[PDB]
């Protein structure tokens, strides 16, 4: 038996451990594979440098830091690491098993630092043959140069950096002064610095000049900007002769750097096969210590006082292993655990499985909640999706976003195991919302009588047209009856159709939204009872539902009224509705036309009724605390929840006019893109005609899926949340609580962990 | 392009009752002025009657209490109606619609009605 | 008014520097730095503030306080031009300015080190980072300052600033280059203070202006004392080095020119209040930082002004001066004098 | 490979979303030739939206076989 | 500048113009009442319309990029920042739902008179009603997204300092925010007793 902390929260207990140093390492390596309890710091108060097991934190850190210098050995190469291997101590499934003795620690130390000694003084042999590689190799580029290079001692040159170059050439203009003969050549392949591992586009030079005092300053300057100098002589046999030695230390240094190069890469492809076992071990020994430095320490007993949140439902288990634990390891002990109870503030924990999961996210992105107050995630699971839909009304979308969906839930199995690109998980984390929100957008866009932007005739209209018209004559309809579901398809194509759809939607919105707010707000009142706090409930909960009811309830009992009468036949003028409530309070007492009987006494009574829940709401909570100076943030407090209590009643019933805007806006698109590219193609004949016809359709499905789907449908999707996180949870939702967060074990990456 | 056309035309029988119908389409503004005009055979037209946008009625003399002209519910249709023919009433018959300032004026096909 | 029109460009910017703000270390966390007896403990205590993981890389036994001073100081230089990366317009004119100030430090250590036959590979790793330029290690080719002006500094955004230099001997020396430096410095910050009053809007002009103020005086006051340490100067020509724009001109720095002794120098800075007490007590620099500090500070508490980012600037630097102070301290373990760090946060 | 699956979709919905409307107008169904700008003649129009049907067929079959291969 | 130039110019040019007229008597002439009493009054209303959710819609968006870029500049080293500031951006919104919503309300005022009496008493009055009452809502929305912007971003920059700050600054947005309502009000007002085109 599990309770279902999906409602509320699961409940919290508080236990503290007393295990023996003897068994403590092997004891909180069995907590780590539990991952079920979150421990808390006990001794927050003493310096990190204080802390008792700083030095065998520092221990395991050196050795992280090599086994990071290791790894960008690796990727300095080629060489790559062997992967996998991830579930060899746990499937995750918190199974028992035994850690690594302290000799094997000790080993890994003594083998990392052993393995630096060597890469180090390897490494750095390595390179020193490469700057001689380098260094002959753009010498003999010079002497390769062709004559005409050195036609116009009687010069200077060398190599330079191709950016540089511009510079040398006005500095030795300007100190020349105008006497300068310069000639530059460049060179095809980057070449690389090993002081920089970052490669140059060099460039060769050379000038002319006969007075010895200039050409010590030339040298000067181009050393300057880190040119390399070369020696050349004039004539072409010593150029010959010295092309010819280059070559043969060349062709010699190339033995030097395959014998020690080939020697290193074979060391790297051994710790290669290791190193990330190595680091998954090391790893796992640093944190089992961190917890442990968290603890109190006991002088006066060998023994250790830690103290951890469990959930009291799982408390059975903690105590059955860790007598498998004294079964394995026969030390004998006493009790380890004791439950305690405290005025603490415990964390939140809520069960989710593959279907919940996407819309709690969707709450705890907002805020963790407060400990067992009531969990927004279930009302989200309908209300999101729906609020969704509503807006994003129509069959046609909605059946190819549901179609994305079923592609991507049917799947799952094997999409879980693949990597995943940043945008697509995000997709595949939503799987389920997707889908939900895809196949409450067909039920909607039926009752909206559209797909794609064109009506649906099933049932027969309510609406007869005249007899007899003549072509081109206007003509109007009388009514028959009513349509069973949704929209009357007589409306469509009707020129004064959009007077009568925004008349619909917009008193569709402001119910919805009525509803939503007053749903969500009895919530409050669910808290309230359950907290036994009853000042609450006659200080906050029964003055904000009078004045939130004896408004916007009254105006939404008035449009759901005057549908059920029959004005026309009646003989009375039907009232208008943005008057009345204007009047309600701009001018009381006073009616243009009459609603109801009465109408004027009870319009009056509710203003008063609305007015005197304000100091109600203001005076009665603080009041009642200076019965019994701190009791001026009470006062404080209350009056900033009055102010804004009142002004967002009006603003958040006036923003869900938004669900009637995005639906308006959805719809004419739609219009226009069929009108503007399916439309045209009606019009052509014959094999024209139809590559007109094959050619638009693309045009049409492209557009449609590119906006009127991913684009609308995110604008749309997005737009759901904001009535979530603001309008509606805002009446009944905390927040500021304490996320539940178990010490455990994991796989690391070992491209994170060095990034 | 604006049209308009007529209906109702035909032969009766010596004082009997008989409505004319028409329409005009292609134009999306209601025309200010409507109005009916005759033509017997060997004379010029003859105005009959006209109808303002605002429902004002205007009649010739000769019919004056047995024809009787009206707008009908949308817009730009009209109605003619007469209670009794006689042999001088037969003649062809025709619409007319018009604009408060310019050359838009508009004039239908025609019907003819014999007693 | 004020904010309306800031955020079109520098919106970002103040955020994410008001960021670094927050990270400046408070009185609290010098204190626990003070309580460390090694820096391999230093190093340790450091890693919770700010500064995270930025010694990650460092053997325990390569610890030293040139070290941390030099990874705590690379720290700032990444974050200073990463800001003016982002920046365009008259705010990325604003952070070269700032930037003109050290390369004109670099140029006078550069041929200090030149004119003592110096390797120039030695020079250039003391060279500020910030005050970099192109062509920076060619003023190690000659010591003519006519020859090195035409070779060299006609090219850089320095070259206004030699209007008054040239009238040298043929041949520089440790003295006559240190009259080129602050004869640079003088041209300097009166063109910063020029720029700032042309370009910059309210608040952030009077901020500055009083700012680039403060270390007008400062410059001023630390002239007059070490011209003191000379046989002689002709007051005429110290006059020049002392620039235009300070609280102390043109009254206090006339006197402070003609001044002759330490007797003197008092007598005329006895007249202006902001710095009525500074030469009887304590040491006279530490009273300069103290006061630049209470400046930064104050600018701070404006919003939606660009001389946030000096403020910064100059507060991140005060504290690797503390940081390397206790450093110091823990190393040579003289550690009565320990509790001498500066910080208001 | 992914580089067939697009225009196999694109090509599905071709079919079925070409044909319906063929259909529609076959049958002079009111949302399609009721009104005065419609086309005057249901069957003429039917019949080239109905070709147009037939060419994407063809794309569905020759981009699924190279996807299923 | 050239532009300051233009001003004087203009200036000077209308007062040599209205001293002719006045000289030469012909004072009369420029008769600004039978301009403001001929002009069709289509013109004021549907100007006013236009206006009023164009304005409001410059103010909320205003405020937006004010508060937003300060929001994201702030959240790099305290992305906590992020999920609870929105408000600021609420506030700043709403500016221009109340400017769609007076949309809604003026725009049943826009039947069509007959011409008989389209300059009569009634009619002229909605129109210059709509016009004023149109400013007034599209200026002070468009004054209110500015002040609660400035406040949403020195919120956003405090917040990231410590998180007890928030709920002190947060008072000020209310008050900025009542601006709104205010604008709103008396728009409603001063065009509640204007009749419908006649």
């Amino acid at each position: 038996e599990k309770e279902e902390a999906i409602f509320r929260s699961a409940e919290m207990a508080l236990v503290q451990f007393y295990i023996p140093q003897e068994i403590s390492r092997d004891s909180a390596y069995t907590l780590g594979q539990l991952g079920l309890v979150q421990f808390r710091d006990l001794n927050s108060k003493v310096r990190a440098f204080q802390r008792t097991f700083v030095n065998e934190i520092r221990r395991l850190d050196n050795v992280e830091r090599q086994y990071r210098y290791f790894y960008s050995l690796l990727k300095k190469h080629d060489i790559k690491l062997y992967e996998g291997d991830t579930d060899k101590y746990l499937d995750g499934s918190g199974e028992l098993y035994v850690p690594p003795s302290g000799s094997v620690i000790d080993d890994y130390v003594r083998n990392a630092s052993y393995l630096e000694e060597r890469l180090i003084q390897m490494e750095d042999a390595t390179d020193q043959i490469e700057v001689q590689k380098n260094d002959l190799e753009q010498y003999r580029f010079i002497l390769q140069s062709g004559d005409e290079f050195f036609l116009k001692v009687n010069y200077v040159t060398g190599v330079i950096a191709r950016d540089k170059v511009a510079t040398l050439e006005q500095i030795l203009w300007r100190v020349l002064r105008g006497n300068l003969f310069f000639k530059t050549v460049e060179i095809e392949q980057p070449v690389y610095d090993v002081k920089t591992r970052e490669y140059k586009h060099k460039n060769a030079f050379i000038v002319f000049s006969h007075g010895d005092l200039i050409i010590k300053r030339i040298r000067k300057i181009a050393e300057s900007l880190d040119a390399n100098l070369y020696d050349v002589d004039s004539s072409n046999e010593g150029r010959s002769q010295q092309l010819a030695k280059v070559n043969k230390n060349l062709s010699d240094l190339y033995t030097v750097l395959k014998t020690t190069s080939t020697t290193l890469e074979s060391e790297l492809y051994a710790i290669a096969k290791e190193l990330d076992s190595w680091f998954q071990d090391v790893t796992r020994e640093k944190a089992i210590f961190e917890i442990l430095n968290k603890s109190n320490y006991d002088t006066n007993r060998k023994i250790l006082i830690a103290e951890g949140w469990i959930p009291r439902d799982e408390l059975a288990t903690l105590q059955a292993r860790l007598g498998e634990m004294i079964a394995r390891l026969g030390i004998d002990v006493p009790s380890i655990i004791q439950v305690l109870d405290t005025n603490h503030t415990p964390p939140t924990f809520h069960r989710t499985n593959k279907f919940t999961a996407g819309f709690q996210s969707i709450c705890d992105c907002y805020g963790i909640a407060q400990y067992r107050e009531i969990n927004a995630g279930l009302p989200t699971i309908v209300t999101f999706p729906f609020m969704f839909a509503i807006m994003f009304g129509d069959m046609g979308h909605g059946f190819l976003m549901t179609l994305a969906a079923l592609s991507l839930v049917l799947n799952e199995k094997k999409i879980n195991k693949m990597k995943r690109g940043e945008i697509f998980d995000m997709a595949f984390t939503g799987r389920y919302i997707i889908l939900l929100m895809g196949v409450f957008s067909m039920y909607t866009g039926f009752l909206y009588n559209d797909i794609f932007s064109k009506t649906m005739t099933i049932f027969k209209s309510g609406w007869k047209w005249p007899d007899h018209w003549k072509k081109g004559e206007s003509i109007t309809a009388t009514s028959v009856g009513t349509y069973p579901i949704g929209l009357d398809w007589a409306w469509h194509g009707t020129e004064n159709a959009l007077l009568f759809s925004n008349s619909y939607k917009m008193k569709l919105s402001i119910l919805m939204g009525f509803i939503h707010m007053t749903y969500s707000y009895f919530f409050s009142l669910a808290n309230h009872l359950y907290f036994n706090s009853m000042i609450d409930i006659i200080g906050n909960f029964i003055p904000g539902l009078l004045f939130m009811q004896g408004i916007f309830g009254y105006l939404s009992v008035c449009i759901v009224y005057k549908w059920a009468v029959d004005w026309v036949k009646d003989g009375k003028p039907a009232p208008g509705l943005l008057n009345m409530l204007i009047n309600m309070f701009l001018s009381p007492g006073t009616i243009d036309d009459e609603l109801y009987p009465h109408q004027a006494k009870v319009q009056v009574f509710l203003l008063l009724m609305a007015l005197v829940c304000i100091p109600w709401l203001l005076l009665v909570k603080p009041l009642h605390f200076k019965f019994t100076e701190d009791f001026g943030d009470i006062m404080i407090h209350q009056v900033i929840h009055t102010i804004e209590f009142c002004l967002n009643c009006v603003s958040h019933t006036a923003s869900y006019l938004r669900l009637w805007a995005l639906s308006l806006a959805h719809a004419q698109l739609s219009s226009v893109l069929w009108t503007m590219t399916i439309q045209i193609a009606f019009g052509f004949r014959g094999f024209v005609g139809v590559f007109m016809t094959v050619a638009l359709f693309a045009m049409w499905f492209a557009l449609t899926c590119a906006v009127l789907v991913l684009m609308e449908g995110t604008s749309a999707m997005l737009h759901s949340l904001r009535l979530h996180w603001v309008e509606s949870m805002s009446k009944f939702f905390v927040g500021e609580g304490l996320p539940y967060e178990p010490f455990a074990f994991e796989y690391k990456d070992m491209e994170v962990a060095v990034a | 392009q604006v049209q308009l056309q007529e209906s109702g035309g035909g032969l009766v029988e010596i004082g009997g009752s008989l409505r004319l119908s028409c329409a005009a389409s292609g134009t999306l503004f209601t025309f200010n002025t409507m109005a009916w005009y005759r033509q017997a055979p060997g004379k010029q037209r003859e105005f009959i009657a006209t109808i303002t946008s605002g429902g004002n009625t205007n009649y010739a003399d000769s019919v004056q209490g047995r024809f009787t002209i009206s707008r009908g519910n949308a817009k730009n249709t009209l109605y003619l109606q007469m209670n009794s023919l006689k042999p001088e009433d037969t003649a062809v018959y025709y619409c007319n619609a018009r604009t408060m300032t310019g050359p838009f004026d508009y004039w239908g096909q025609g019907t003819q009605v014999t007693v | 008014m004020e904010g309306v029109y800031f955020n079109i460009d520098n919106g970002f910017i103040e955020g994410v520097v008001r960021g670094y703000r927050n990270g400046l270390l408070s009185n609290n966390q010098y204190i626990n730095l003070t309580q460390c007896d090694t820096l391999e403990d230093l190093k340790l205590q450091l890693s919770s503030t700010d500064y995270g993981n930025f010694l990650s890389s460092v053997s325990s036994e390569s610890l030293t306080t040139s070290l941390i001073q030099e990874y705590a100081s690379s720290k700032l230089y990444h974050e200073f031009n990463y800001i003016r990366d982002q920046s365009s317009g008259s705010t990325r004119k604003f952070m070269d300015y700032i930037t003109y100030g050290y390369m004109i430090d670099n140029v006078a250590l550069m041929i200090t080190g030149t004119i003592h036959d110096r390797d120039k590979g030695e020079i250039l790793q003391r060279c500020h980072p910030l005050g970099w330029f192109d062509t920076l290690p060619t003023l190690s080719v000659a010591t003519d300052l006519e020859s090195l002006y035409e070779t060299v500094l006609v090219d850089t955004p320095l070259a206004p600033y030699f209007k008054n230099c040239f009238d040298t001997a043929e041949e520089l020396d440790d003295m006559n280059i240190e009259i080129i430096r602050n004869k640079l410095y003088k041209a300097y910050l009166e063109d910063f203070y020029n720029f700032v009053t042309e370009e910059i809007p309210e608040p952030a002009k009077e901020c500055m202006q009083t700012l680039l103020g403060f270390e007008a005086d400062r410059r001023s006051i630390n002239i007059a004392l070490n011209s003191l340490q000379s046989s002689d100067i002709d007051p005429d020509l110290k006059s020049d080095l002392l620039p235009n724009i300070g609280k102390l001109y043109p009254l206090a720095t006339f006197h402070l020119a003609q001044a002759q002794d330490f007797e003197g120098v008092r007598a005329a800075l006895a007249n202006v209040y902001e710095y009525r007490g500074f030469l009887e007590t304590g040491n006279l620099e530490d009273h300069f930082y103290q006061l630049e500090m209470e400046l930064c500070r104050d600018a701070f508490t404006q919003q939606f002004a660009i001389s946030t980012v000096w403020a910064w600037m100059k507060s991140k630097e005060q504290e690797v001066r503390n940081i390397t102070w206790i450093a110091e301290c823990i190393a040579q373990n003289q550690r009565e004098r320990i509790n001498n760090y500066i910080s208001v946060y | 490979t992914g580089k067939a699956w697009c225009c196999t979709v694109l090509s599905a919905f071709g079919v079925v979303i070409l044909s319906v409307i063929a259909h529609l107008f076959n049958t002079n169904h009111e949302s399609f030739v009721g009104s005065i700008n419609d086309p005057e003649d249901g069957p003429a129009v039917a019949h080239t939206v109905y070709l147009a049907a037939l060419v994407y067929l063809v794309f569905f079959v020759f981009c699924g076989f190279q996807v299923y291969l | 500048s050239f532009s300051h130039f233009l001003y004087y110019l203009v200036l000077i040019v209308v007062i040599v113009y209205g001293l002719y007229k006045l000289f030469t008597g012909h004072g009369s002439d420029i008769n600004f009442g039978k301009f403001l009493l001929r002009t069709s009054p289509y013109m004021w209303a549907n100007l006013g319309i236009a206006l009023c959710v164009g304005l409001s819609v410059v103010g909320a968006a205003w405020g937006i990029f004010i508060t937003g870029s300060s929001m994201i500049g702030a959240g790099v080293r305290a992305p906590r920042i992020t999920t609870k500031n929105l408000i600021s951006i609420i506030f700043c919104e709403v500016v221009a739902i109340y400017g769609l919503i007076i949309a809604i309300v003026f725009s049943s005022k826009l039947t069509v008179a007959t011409a008989e009496n389209m300059y009569s008493k009634s009619n002229l009055y909605t129109g210059y009603s709509l016009f004023w009452a149109g400013i007034t809502v599209g200026a002070s929305n468009l004054i209110c997204g500015i002040a609660v912007g400035i406040t949403g971003a020195t919120a956003a920059i405090s917040d990231a300092a410590d998180s007890a700050l928030f709920v002190k600054i947060l008072v000020i947005e209310i008050f900025g925010s009542i601006l709104g309502l205010l604008g709103l009000i008396v728009g409603l007002l001063m065009a509640g007793k204007a009749s419908e085109f006649q």
